[PDB]
DNA sequence: CACTATTTTAAGAAAGTGCTT
DNA sequence: AAGCACTTTCTTAAAATAGTG
């Protein structure tokens, strides 16, 4: 808040690290809210610029990943590229 | 814990565009006009200088 | 929202489904923003009430899961239980 | 989907801390 | 004393969203 920021790589390492920790909490909080509100199983895996791991799971990471491996059907499967296109068209 | 007025900040910024650093007397003179303390102008300029490099 | 909602299971099937699709987009949007802003590799796997799968990955799901497979180092690992405690400020 | 009142998120501002000259 | 490098606490504008046809 206070000024609109463009969605592009933050140039300044320290700014990048503060923004990262803020938005990581925000993302895990929203994941938690969704899981509880809509009774869903969510897994979130984050690797930062320094390749350090941070993970959230609603119930248990292993259970969700097992259910994922043995889904055996087409599903909504999005990348940064596909997302960029979906946002530009609105 | 209170923020400065947009008139206080306008003059602080206008002055910062001319000079990144103030002398103690210069600082006191400005503080008087803006209705701030010497400490407040000192630390404002310190913070603004830091943020200027974090662009 | 027009009303503040408490964080509990929505007990109205249709409301649950509309809220789900809204907040799933919002979550994937924030995941995308984080990935781009902070140069991060993110994987997001969501199973709804009906056990239907929805997934986002910054670049490629398999690459992230591989990197996650071989990684035995103390890292932040959060569940709904741990989150509940952390939210009491 | 659109609308929009209202809530929630996170960027940025002042002050705190700690070290150097 | 004042500079700089963070860090911390809080405010507030931007973004998300609940309730609704």
């Amino acid at each position: 808040g206070r000024k609109k920021i463009q969605i592009s790589r933050i140039l300044d390492q320290r700014n990048r690290q503060v923004t990262f920790t803020k938005r990581k909490f925000g993302l895990m909080k929203k994941a938690y809210e969704l899981s509880v509100l809509c009774d869903c199983e969510i897994a979130l895996i984050i690797f930062n610029s320094a390749n350090r791991l941070f993970q959230y799971a609603s119930t248990d990471m292993d259970r969700v990943l097992l259910k994922y491996t043995e889904y055996s059907e087409p599903h909504e499967s999005r990348t940064n590229t596909d997302i960029l296109e979906t946002l530009k068209r609105r | 814990r209170v923020l400065f007025s947009q008139a206080q900040v306008y003059e602080l910024e206008r002055r910062f565009k001319q000079q990144r650093y103030l002398s103690a007397p210069e600082r006191d003179q400005l503080a008087s006009v803006l209705k701030l303390t010497s400490t407040q102008v000192k630390i404002w300029f310190q913070n603004r200088r830091y943020k200027s490099k974090r662009q």
